[PDB]
């Protein structure tokens, strides 16, 4: 896997290798960050209320 | 008393979540609700009126 990211690897737009991702991280914290059956993606239900 | 929580996702496999006990069911895919002072229908088919309360002639108070 000998890549070279500094070897002008930007895919033509933005900066630092823009990414495809199904769901962003949710730093405040999520009731389950509940994943569906496909494990690479999740729904963020937040820790609202006393359940934190 | 329950609604199919949505996830179009990979496939049309639904979750189930019971509505807010005061929120009825006007759509199978989403609950419904009405003004304060009101209530859900038993089958959750619409808004229902909770019966007015007052100091009655014969009550203990």
């Amino acid at each position: 896997l000998h890549l070279r990211i500094e070897r002008m690897h930007w895919p033509g737009s933005g900066q630092q290798l823009p990414r495809s991702i199904c769901s962003l991280p949710c730093q405040p914290g999520e009731r389950k960050k509940t994943v569906k059956g496909m494990p690479c993606c999740w729904h963020c239900e937040p820790c609202t209320g006393y359940q934190y | 008393n329950e609604v199919k929580s949505v996830q179009p996702g990979e496939v049309c496999c639904w979750l189930c979540i019971p509505c807010q006990p005061y929120e009825y069911r006007l759509d199978e895919f989403t609950c419904a609700d009405c003004g304060l002072g009101y209530w859900p229908n038993a089958s959750l088919t619409g808004c229902f009126e909770l019966p007015q309360e007052y100091i009655r002639w014969g009550d203990a108070w």
